[PDB]
RNA sequence: AUCAUUUUAAAAAAGCGUAAAAGCUUAAUAUUAGAUAAAUUAAUGUUAAAAAUUAAUUGAUACUUAAAUAAUCAUAGAUGAA
């Protein structure tokens, strides 16, 4: 048909969840059956998903562990913050609004040191 | 059609009932009546309603004005200076922590029931 | 459906106390089943099953 | 003594929907379904096929 | 249904109030500094985590202000403790900031001048072509940040003046 | 922007909005595709 | 295809089923083409009259209908509902099979 | 043995570094002018609706003379009905003394509170009133945006003057007619409509500290540490807000009849955007010391219409080069 | 020309794209969570079964055939709403 002239670029506000990530440990009751399955899912996004929007050392992991009380998702991000969402009881999507709390908070924070932790404008276009 | 609504009633259902009722009289007396001879006009009035089973109503958005006077919609004397516009009470709650209990008393004590 | 239920979840209520009361439900509870094809397509497991045993545990004493 | 007289102003009286919700009894929470159609049965059934449109699409 | 998603900072602490007589239903934010409450209809049910800090909602009386309502909500209590940000940058020959107690000196290639004042914001200048901008409302940031923009924008035809860092740039060929 | 009595989509990111009695069609890849109904 | 095939060479042999069948379906419609199948069908109608005119049918959905007669037989006109109509032709056999028109 | 839903088991929760902590040394407004809120989201959101309040309208009076007393306060209906009943009323068509020939009129008019003005709908910005001088081109329109704000007089005097019928009578009775803008007439012996300046506080249904915490329960609660704002209610905690609505006993399910319903109230919502007030929004002022906001000092004449000499920076200072830091602090 | 295989599914492709290549998206599809599938009519009296029931409607959802109703827009002239 026609050619496009007009290039839109849509590299910089492209903020996946898993980028401020250096491990992850999953945690898994065999006796769960809505926080097992929950936990499956986020076990490929870190490793099915593209290596470039993660850091290098990223190692994510999962173990089976009849001692704990629900299953988790364990998680360290750069700057030295750390936590756990247990996941009975949760949802894929409430999880994720704490990523973004966390990840919009490392830029103001890393930002401020001097670090562009942006992306080209022509990594994706519309 | 307006000494009629006075007494709660318009032009139309009057008449309609007048034909209906044993009575000849004309329009033309009926308004002599109402200037010159009130008082046998709501006479005629008041039959005309009855052989027709007619049943008056005043219109639902009046009051008996001393009723306007004691729900206070209104005042015979003069009025008073308005005050300053206070602030549109907030749908919601808000404060400083610090000053809680200086705020619970004014929530707790003026409307405790 | 909805009434075969509310036979014999009163069944369920009235105990029997003879024994030609419990021959007078067997030999009538065997032909007026309620069939599969006239049941939905998606339903709990074997659900006719317990509409049956209700009834038979219901029974067993008596008979 | 009909002239001191008062009336009012107008009541908008805007009506929320009388249909009301229906809640429900969860019955199906820890059970699992599954389907009890017999396809051999549904092979069989010889159902109408719109052959006067299926020679037009042709050409 | 869409089952709308309340968000609450880990800082703030809350609880849940209703009567004996089941008719009211409310809800109590409390901080060390602010406090804040608001209600919910009859018609409106309520799912509560402490895992997540998250709150879910279904609305039996199908209202779409909800989908605001929720923003306002989400970033009113974000709006305590913590900034928003922003960060703009530019790039060109002739072109230069200088920076003086939030009070930004701007030269690009006009005759007049282009100074930016900032009432109540935070600015801090990490390169000659970059500078964040922080407060704690992010309307007026907005408004802070996008008068800077208004002065010169991105060319379609070159990526050569200023621009957020992160936004949609568009481009266009020229002189091949 | 052109005015078309008949509006009509080119690419499928045209799409339309509505602002009051105003109505229009806009695109987020050409430009050119935007209209107006008047 | 569904399963690997790797485990379909292990079960080469169950196909015979499939093939079994379709023996079936297809020659019973082959030597069934011709003959009518024995089920009585019924419509619900009512009667003509001239002051059902066919804009007031229409929107209630109902339907006009005629019929044509033969030899010595009077015609027929009746009202019946649209969706009984289109469920006449639903079935295979519309082309020649007998429908009963119940008056009363 | 099997799933039980523990009791407690919660790790800490990672606190964030405060502004405090990060940047001192500079303006505490920053953290403290906090996002804005628009109030009217809400009291369409949760349901707030007011109480309808029904106050007088007009008002007919007599005296022991032939003289009545006609009162309107025009905030309350709208201008045409308002203008109507006045052209009823000015003549005498409910006195059946009324003879149309009449060189004298025992009725007289008065009106109050003609700034505010009810216009049903989104009539009072696009009504125009049309006029012409004399003179070529001429054709002057004028909007109501006019008259309601800065003369709104004339208007209620010039609907009335279309009313009437077109004769030699008229002038005599808009004679005696007579209007205000403030709540009161200046007449004596006479009454004066009260105003309706009360608003109706919402609060009992967002506040605790309005009820008696005697009649309140707690049902759910996140810390163990417990506010001494909130003493003497019960701690009655369910086992069911925190269920989603999958594990309750009753769910609300889509369905024919619910699906039903659902569009009987999205009717509603359209169907009251038209009942809706409009408001003539102010003139402005941009002056930038009034504000919260930055804005611009683009030209010199800004600076001395303002007086803006003090905040900008003089150029015998120095300058910032560099504001990186490296830690950050907790 | 429209075959065939591997796949849980994937068109000798319904389209954009290239000097030709490359590259992008739909059809078809999976994991997880949320989530629609509800109401009925007519038949052989009772004996087959580690087992199997026909003809047919209405309705919720998506695809599809499409039409109808209601409002809005669809430029206006020349002494001045006209
Ligand atoms: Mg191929
Ligand atoms: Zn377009």
């Amino acid at each position: 048909g026609k050619k496009r002239r007009v290039q839109v670029f849509t590299g910089s506000m492209l903020q996946p969840l898993y980028r401020y990530l250096l491990s992850a440990k999953i945690g898994v009751n065999p006796l769960d059956l809505h926080g097992q399955n929950i936990a499956k899912q986020i076990f490929l996004k870190c490793k099915q998903a593209r290596p470039k929007y993660l850091q290098n050392d990223f190692n994510a992991t999962l173990v089976q562990d009849n001692e704990a009380p629900a299953s988790y998702f364990h998680a360290k991000f750069v700057n030295g913050y750390e936590q756990k969402w247990y996941l009975h009881k949760s949802t894929e999507e409430e999880i994720n609004r704490n990523l973004k709390y966390f990840n919009y908070q490392i830029e103001m924070e890393r930002n401020l040191q001097g670090h562009d932790d942006e992306y080209e404008d022509e990594e994706t276009q519309l | 059609n307006a000494a009629v609504r006075e007494h709660n009633t318009p032009y139309n259902r009057f008449i309609w009932a007048l034909n209906q009722s044993n009575i000849i009289l004309d329009r033309k007396i009926l308004s002599n009546l109402a200037i010159n001879e009130p008082f046998s006009f709501k006479a005629v009035l008041d039959e005309v309603r009855i052989q027709a089973q007619l049943q008056s109503k005043p219109h639902p958005r009046i009051i008996n004005p001393i009723e306007a006077y004691a729900k206070k919609l209104i005042i015979d004397g003069a009025l008073k200076p308005v005050q300053t516009q206070v602030e549109e009470p907030l749908p919601y709650l808000f404060g400083k922590r610090q000053n809680v209990e200086e705020i619970k008393k004014k929530y707790q004590a003026q409307v405790h029931n | 459906l909805k009434y075969y239920n509310l036979i014999l979840d009163e069944i369920c209520r009235r105990p029997i106390k003879t024994l030609q009361e419990a021959i007078a439900l067997l030999f009538v509870f065997s032909h007026s089943l309620f069939p599969n094809y006239k049941r939905k397509e998606i339903r709990e497991k074997d659900q006719d099953l317990k509409e049956k045993h209700k009834i038979v545990d219901h029974l067993a004493d008596a008979l | 003594s009909t002239y001191p007289k008062v009336e009012l102003q107008m009541v908008r009286e805007i009506k929320e929907p009388q249909e009301e919700i229906q809640l429900v009894d969860n019955v199906n929470k820890n059970v699992e379904l599954v389907n009890y159609k017999d396809f051999v049965h549904a092979f069989l059934k010889d159902k109408k096929i719109n052959e006067e449109f299926n020679s037009q699409i042709v050409q | 249904m869409k089952r709308n998603i309340l968000f609450i900072p880990f800082n703030i602490s809350y609880s849940y109030i209703e009567k004996n007589n089941n008719t009211v239903k409310f809800l109590y934010l409390y901080n060390n500094d602010y406090f804040f409450s608001i209600n919910f209809n009859e018609k409106q049910s309520i799912v509560i985590n402490e895992d997540t800090n998250t709150i879910v909602v279904e609305t039996r009386n199908f209202n779409n202000k909800i989908n605001l309502f929720n923003n306002e909500f989400n970033k009113f209590i974000y709006s305590w403790d913590n900034f928003f940000f922003n960060k703009i940058k530019f790039t060109g020959k002739g072109f230069k900031w200088k920076k003086k107690e939030t009070n930004l000196f701007l030269f690009f290639n006009r005759a007049h001048k282009c100074f930016f004042i900032g009432n109540n914001i935070i600015l801090k200048r990490l390169s000659k072509s970059k500078v964040i901008l922080l407060k704690n409302n992010y309307n007026h940031l907005i408004h802070d940040s996008i008068l800077v923009r208004t002065i010169r924008s991105n060319n379609i035809f070159t990526k050569r003046g200023l621009r957020f860092s992160r936004q949609i740039i568009l481009k266009k060929k020229g002189k091949t | 922007m052109k005015i078309k009595s008949a509006l009509k989509k080119y690419c499928q990111h045209c799409y339309i909005v509505k602002r009051g009695k105003k109505v229009m069609i806009k695109c987020k890849i050409d430009p050119r595709h935007k209209q107006r109904q008047g | 295809t569904i399963v690997g095939s790797q485990f379909d060479a292990q079960t080469e042999h169950v196909n015979k089923l499939a093939l079994d069948l379709a023996n079936k379906k297809y020659r019973k419609m082959a030597l069934d083409q011709a003959v009518l199948r024995k089920e009585k069908v019924v419509v619900p109608a009512e009667f003509r009259t001239e002051k059902d005119s066919l804009i007031s049918l229409k929107k209630e959905l109902r339907s006009p209908v005629y019929i044509k007669g033969h030899t010595g037989i009077p015609d027929v006109d009746l009202i019946a509902d649209n969706r009984q109509v289109f469920s006449i032709r639903r079935r295979l056999q519309f082309q020649n099979q007998s429908f009963y028109f119940k008056v009363g | 043995s099997v799933w039980k839903n523990p009791t407690n088991y919660l790790p800490e929760k990672a606190k964030f570094p405060s502004p405090k902590e990060l940047f001192p040394k500079d303006n505490e407004n920053s953290w403290k002018t906090l996002n804005d809120l628009t109030p009217s989201l809400f009291k369409d959101v949760q349901g707030f609706k007011e109480k309808q309040v029904q106050r007088a309208a007009y008002m007919q009076i007599a005296k022991p003379n032939g003289q009545m007393y006609h009162i309107f306060d025009a905030s309350k209906m709208p201008l045409g009905r308002m203008c109507q009943k006045i052209a009823f009323f000015l003549q005498g068509k409910h006195r059946p003394t009324f003879k149309n020939c009449d060189q004298v009129t025992y009725d007289n008019i008065i009106v109050v509170n003609a700034a505010n003005i009810m216009l049903t709908g989104k009539k009072a910005l696009l009504k125009t009133v049309k006029y012409h001088t004399g003179f070529v081109g001429g054709l002057k329109e004028k909007s109501y945006k006019f008259f309601l704000t800065e003369k709104p007089e004339q208007l209620v005097f010039y609907c009335i003057s279309k009313m009437l019928p077109k004769n030699l009578k008229r002038r005599d009775l808009l004679k005696k007619v007579e209007i205000y803008r403030d709540f009161q007439h200046e007449k004596q012996g006479l009454p004066n409509f009260v105003p309706y300046t009360e608003k109706e506080t919402f609060d009992q249904y967002f506040n605790p500290f309005v009820h008696n915490f005697e009649d309140l329960v707690i049902k759910f609660q996140s810390s163990k540490e417990t506010p001494k704002e909130l003493e003497g209610i019960k701690k009655e905690i369910d086992p069911e807000i925190t269920l989603p609505f999958n594990q309750r006993s009753k769910i609300f399910k889509l369905n024919a009849h619910n699906r039903r319903v659902m569009k009987q109230w999205k009717m509603y919502y359209r169907r009251l955007r038209r009942y809706k007030v409009h408001k003539i929004k102010a003139p402005k002022n941009r002056d930038p010391n009034l504000s919260n906001k930055s804005f611009m000092i683009t030209s010199d004449r800004q600076i001395k219409d303002f007086n803006l000499h003090n905040r900008i920076v003089p150029e015998e200072v120095p300058e910032d080069d560099d504001e990186i830091m490296r830690t950050i602090p907790r």
